[PDB]
């Protein structure tokens, strides 16, 4: 017996006019015998999520200034992702299995690159992709240097996939900056840019081993 | 997860929001158009076979006007949406019946019951291929009948969700009420 | 699969069974309640985002309260549950839209259509990005009024799912019947 | 993706459509059939242990009478169908629960309210197990109460939906405005 | 107010009889105061998708005579699945990081073929696997020797997979053709027994990985 | 027309005892004018599905003394899954490649310890697993030494995802038992305690290779 809030709301179509017609005729019958506003009322209020609630289980990715990235897991640590012309490393390795061997290491930082390496689109060239783990720190840095079908495409690829932040066409997509840079950092609030968000990281860990290449017939 | 792709709107005067297929998709069939309701109605099913294809179909035109064929195949957008566009395991039903030797679906050949007279459409669902050869009309005659029976009850179904959802129930209420009333004043008389 | 993860009971007074965002949870805009129609509407549907993120929510909510912090994080609890808890290609659909250079999902940012008088809210859905602002409200405000129509159509419609389900047909039945045999009788009148 | 697969014909002359359980499925139960209401319900249900079971009964049956079981097991045709047959995250779901310490399924146990006069039953739901043991009846009954209520409410929806399926709008219309037409005779008299 | 259309479909139930008896009556009285054909209508009409259309963004499968099975991705590159008793390979190696050191290949060809190795149920033998990819060219050979449970009972599931094209039983397929070679070839219509279709490469997608046997503890 | 059954079931309801009031009133006008019982009828019935109905088509898990669990495959073979103090195995080797060049084992069981050690979560190191495999025996042992975020924390987890049979917090679980052992057995009746069920096998399939480390970067 709510109808007085609707009929406001949308008295247009025709059998509902029917039906009050109807409706009224047959009272009195009886009787004789006895800022954004939409439609009316709705309003176009809007939520600001405060995702800092989830730092206690899901990492949260937020931005700067377009070019300096960032994933916060808990509220003690977090990682760089820096688009620059300039790199940390200067060796084309990934000590994984001698990061696994030495546990000194944050799980959830591991997870994180982990996710991020297996979301890497028909990624082919190992040459590019270097790491650093010393101490249990976590750095990786990828070269960008390139027509399309590169490792660039597909690693920029995985970086909006988790960023979220950013010429290029028909799916290829270049960018001036040589180098990207991950590494450890503590945790402040130094993402004006970028409100923070875990989404990036559960819709990569959809992806992962899904456009891998086979290296071995067994595997 | 499931399927999350959206279809494009299509420029057909008939059918405003349904994908309708061109002379190229169709061979030797020139042009059809299919309508709303039967593109929309595995926006929550799982188990049907020829709007997945269509979902294929409206990624591949999307694709193509949208960024630059190159000559070369961009296999990247169809690796990562192919299980945006269609279900992921209704294939393997399909092998699990050509497997135990029941007929399976094609995937080649689709057919529907096209209303002569209005030009509604069911959702073309896969002509059952067995033994090598395509099945006589006669053998699954029974499941025409059942898909005709279905557009029947779907039809006379949507129609009363649509007049639900624009028609409020303090209307239908009142209106009862007053006819109760009134009838009891009858009573009265 | 599909997501499977439920909300556990708020505690608020207005909202018994709808998840209530508390003062943390909205940035400078205190404490709101939704409702229970808006957080279950999506216990079928699997493309809306909030209902992900609210569910994001009091996932961390119980692992809190039901576990210990510790002040180191458990991974284990997020990557096991992510398909119980979010759509695994909706993400995906907003990176294509955001490829292919149309408006895509933020994920920070959420409107609803609040209604004043009573305080109902449609599931709030995201804020459209692109070309590196949001979009104003005047270019999407055909997306507003579809929202602001499937509100009074879902709204409308629920009620009559209830009706239909506290009240069975054997009752309109037999007074449609008897209705019509006392209209017969007016007519041998 | 989701499942796929659909329950084959059962030879049960109550139950034309609805799986039923011989006497050897049921520990020393005989044999009861449940009919096609209750096996159909998760045809769109995610949350549903019980019938996901069930269809695993169903692919058992169908891999026996309609293969060869040659004494050795085939894992192709269960690891293949498996997110054909059954959920994918609800396994997950009741992990969860486990941990957390709130009652599981036991998968095990499941409990459906048989209707004694005419025979229907809801589709049965786990049984809890918690802190070693089977919850008490009374623990949950507030559940049990919620589940008879869902049954009466589901069962008073189908008919309601099968009536619309065949009665089309244009007959309840038409009847509505002649009957208010001759309200509207008997006003002028 | 369409009710015409419906009437002649379905007036065999007896509500509907009831309902038009009703209303008749009803109106009566205020008027007194005042090919392959289905139902009557349906038709049985069908659809050949021309699969064609899809060349551009999917690889569609059609085959021959029953034993040359093929897979076209674009309109100038196609691969060859051929069952035959004729080996064109005779050494069992299959050089796939060597493939991914020299980037000269075409990616859609080497997504097919790991595709293609990762949904093979149960691979346990890699003797039987051969490849050649010299220059590009995509070349993988399969040794069918075998009783049941055989690396041969797999490969041919996977083929039927993917082509969708064909004494066996209880989940056990024998065929006498002692080998299949996959290989590089151009595009033209000669698949006149099967229509081309997408449908075996997106479900061979699903099923990757999936019953694949372990062979390292780390992975 | 079913309306009796209903009625004494849900008459509560407002709106249905006036729709039966009004009734009432039109057909006397027209005639004039002329152990667990739920509600009042439903039962607690419950079901025992006996499983051992899949033996032909699915592994069944059931335990004994909750600490010896099982899981059997066929009517044939099974494994034992025992927490003790007592190590079959005193060598860190797992020699699956060495299982598969001689394929004289059991599919079933290699699939399912395959299953089991890719669900292991974030599992990091390899010095905990030990097997046996001479002559086609499955036999896998665990080391269960350890704060938390151990290999102990995730394989008690997949232990409890298989089996589901069981001071730990905080998704840390600690048992008093060193080791765990894995090996082959015929069948028997012996699980009083728990009754066979496939739901372990089942949902542990779905988070295989999910929560797993990455040791290359090709892969
Ligand atoms: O590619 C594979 O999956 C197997 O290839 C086998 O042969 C190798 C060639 O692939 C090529 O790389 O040249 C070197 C060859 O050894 C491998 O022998 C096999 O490795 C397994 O068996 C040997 C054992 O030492 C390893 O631990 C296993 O991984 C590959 O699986
Ligand atoms: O099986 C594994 O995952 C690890 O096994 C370790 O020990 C080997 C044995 O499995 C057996 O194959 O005999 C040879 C042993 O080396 C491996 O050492 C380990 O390899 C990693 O650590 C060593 C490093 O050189 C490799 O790059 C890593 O892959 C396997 O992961
Ligand atoms: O990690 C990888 O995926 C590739 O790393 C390459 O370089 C190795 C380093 O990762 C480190 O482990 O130190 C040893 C280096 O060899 C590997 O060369 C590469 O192996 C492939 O290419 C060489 C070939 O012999 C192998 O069969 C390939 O697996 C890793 O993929
Ligand atoms: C991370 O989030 C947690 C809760 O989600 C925050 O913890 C609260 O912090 C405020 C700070 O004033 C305290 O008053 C509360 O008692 C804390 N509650 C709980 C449950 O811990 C925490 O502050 C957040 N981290 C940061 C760096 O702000
Ligand atoms: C990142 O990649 C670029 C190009 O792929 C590397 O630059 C090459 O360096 C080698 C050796 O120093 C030269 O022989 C080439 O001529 C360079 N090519 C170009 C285009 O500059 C660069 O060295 C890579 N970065 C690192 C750290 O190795
Ligand atoms: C990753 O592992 C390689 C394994 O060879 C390391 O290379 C060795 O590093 C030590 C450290 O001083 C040197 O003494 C050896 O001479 C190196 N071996 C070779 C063949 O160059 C490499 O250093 C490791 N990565 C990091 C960042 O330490
Ligand atoms: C592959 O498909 C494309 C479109 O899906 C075909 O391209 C058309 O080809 C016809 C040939 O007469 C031209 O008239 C059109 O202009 C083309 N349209 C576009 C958008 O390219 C192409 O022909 C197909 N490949 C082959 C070999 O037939
Ligand atoms: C394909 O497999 C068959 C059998 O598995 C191989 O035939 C064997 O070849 C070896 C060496 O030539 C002989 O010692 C065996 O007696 C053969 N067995 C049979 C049953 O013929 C054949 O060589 C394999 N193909 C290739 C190219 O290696
Ligand atoms: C795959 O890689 C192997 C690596 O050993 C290649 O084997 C070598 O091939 C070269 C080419 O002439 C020979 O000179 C070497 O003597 C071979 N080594 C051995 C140990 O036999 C193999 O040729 C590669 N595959 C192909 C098709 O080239
Ligand atoms: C495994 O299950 C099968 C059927 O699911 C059982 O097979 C039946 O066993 C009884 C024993 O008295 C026979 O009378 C039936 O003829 C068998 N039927 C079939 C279809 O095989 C088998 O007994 C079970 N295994 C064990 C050890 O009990
Ligand atoms: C299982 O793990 C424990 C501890 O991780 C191993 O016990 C260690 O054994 C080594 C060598 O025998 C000793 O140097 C350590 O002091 C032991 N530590 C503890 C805490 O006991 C045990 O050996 C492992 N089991 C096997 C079979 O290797
Ligand atoms: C797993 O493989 C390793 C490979 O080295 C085996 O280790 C060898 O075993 C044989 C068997 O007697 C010994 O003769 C060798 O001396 C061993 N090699 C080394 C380096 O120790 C190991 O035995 C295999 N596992 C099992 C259970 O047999
Ligand atoms: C992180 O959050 C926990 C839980 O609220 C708290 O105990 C801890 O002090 C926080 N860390 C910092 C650096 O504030
Ligand atoms: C990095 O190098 C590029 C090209 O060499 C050039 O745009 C510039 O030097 C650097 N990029 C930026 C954004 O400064
Ligand atoms: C959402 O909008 C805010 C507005 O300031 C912006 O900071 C943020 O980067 C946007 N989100 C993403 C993922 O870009
Ligand atoms: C249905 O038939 C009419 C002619 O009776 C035709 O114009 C229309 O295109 C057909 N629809 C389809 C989808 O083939
Ligand atoms: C299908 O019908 C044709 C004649 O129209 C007949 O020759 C053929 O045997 C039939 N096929 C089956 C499987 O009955
Ligand atoms: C809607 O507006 C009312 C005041 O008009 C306010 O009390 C309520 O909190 C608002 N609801 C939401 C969800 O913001
Ligand atoms: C949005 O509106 C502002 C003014 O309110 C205007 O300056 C801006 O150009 C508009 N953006 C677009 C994309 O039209
Ligand atoms: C329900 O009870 C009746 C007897 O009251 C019995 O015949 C029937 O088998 C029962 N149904 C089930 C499913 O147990
Ligand atoms: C369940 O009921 C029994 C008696 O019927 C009682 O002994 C037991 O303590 C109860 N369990 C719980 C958890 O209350
Ligand atoms: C393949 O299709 C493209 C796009 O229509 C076209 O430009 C190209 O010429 C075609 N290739 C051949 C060999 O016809
Ligand atoms: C391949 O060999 C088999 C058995 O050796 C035999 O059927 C024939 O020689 C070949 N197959 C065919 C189909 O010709
Ligand atoms: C579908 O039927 C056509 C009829 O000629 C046939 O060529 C094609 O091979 C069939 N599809 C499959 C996948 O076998
Ligand atoms: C296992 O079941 C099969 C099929 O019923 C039967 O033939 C065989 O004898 C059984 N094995 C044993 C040991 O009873
Ligand atoms: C295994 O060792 C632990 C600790 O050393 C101790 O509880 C006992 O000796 C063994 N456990 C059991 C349950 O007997
Ligand atoms: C279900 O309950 C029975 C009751 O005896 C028990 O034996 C079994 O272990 C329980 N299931 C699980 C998975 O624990």
């Amino acid at each position: 017996g709510q109808i007085v809030t609707f009929f406001q709301e949308v008295p247009h179509v025709i059998e509902e006019v029917m039906n009050i017609v109807l409706i009224a005729l047959s009272v009195l019958a009886v009787l004789k015998g006895l800022t954004s506003l939409y439609k009316g009322v709705y309003e176009l209020q809007t939520l600001e999520l405060n995702m800092e609630t989830l730092n206690m289980t899901m990492p949260l990715s937020c931005t700067k200034n377009n070019s300096h990235h960032y994933i916060m897991v808990g509220n003690e640590t977090g990682l760089e992702l820096t688009l620059t012309n300039t790199s940390i490393i200067n060796h084309k390795f990934c000590n994984l299995s001698d990061a696994h061997k030495k546990n000194l290491y944050d799980h959830a930082l591991m997870s994180i690159i982990s996710t991020f390496h297996l979301s890497i689109p028909n990624f082919n060239q190992y040459e590019a992709m270097s790491c650093d783990f010393n101490g249990g720190k976590i750095s990786v840095q990828y070269n960008l240097s390139h027509h399309c079908g590169t490792v660039a495409n597909g690693v920029l690829q995985t970086f909006m996939r988790m960023a979220w932040g950013g010429r290029g066409n028909w799916d290829c997509i270049m960018t001036s900056y040589q180098y990207l840079i991950i590494q450890n950092t503590t945790w402040e609030d130094h993402c004006q840019f970028s409100r923070p968000s875990p989404i990036g990281y559960l819709g990569l860990l959809s992806q992962r081993t899904r456009d891998i290449y086979i290296s071995r017939r067994l595997l | 997860g499931t399927f999350t792709w959206t279809l494009s709107d299509s420029e057909g005067k008939d059918t405003p929001g349904g994908y309708c297929l061109t002379r190229w998709m169709l061979i030797e069939a020139e042009l059809k158009c299919f309508g709303n309701t039967a593109v929309a109605k595995c926006n929550e099913k799982h188990d049907e076979e020829f709007c997945d294809m269509l979902r294929l179909f409206d990624f591949n035109k999307q694709a193509i006007q949208r960024l630059k064929a190159e000559a070369q195949m961009s296999i990247q957008l169809i690796n990562k949406a192919v299980n945006a566009l269609i279900n992921d395991q209704l294939i393997m039903k399909n092998h699990l019946r050509d497997i135990m030797g029941i007929p399976y679906c094609n995937y080649s050949k689709y057919w529907y019951l096209n209303h002569t007279t209005t030009g509604r459409t069911s959702l073309p669902k896969c002509w059952l291929v067995s033994n090598g050869s395509y099945l006589n009309e006669t053998h699954f005659s029974d499941d025409i009948e059942q898909q005709a029976d279905n557009m029947i009850t779907e039809m006379l179904q949507k129609e009363y969700m649509e007049r639900q959802g624009k028609t409020p129930l303090g209307l239908v209420d009142l209106f009862v009420f007053s006819t109760s009333f009134y009838l009891i004043s009858i009573f009265l008389h």
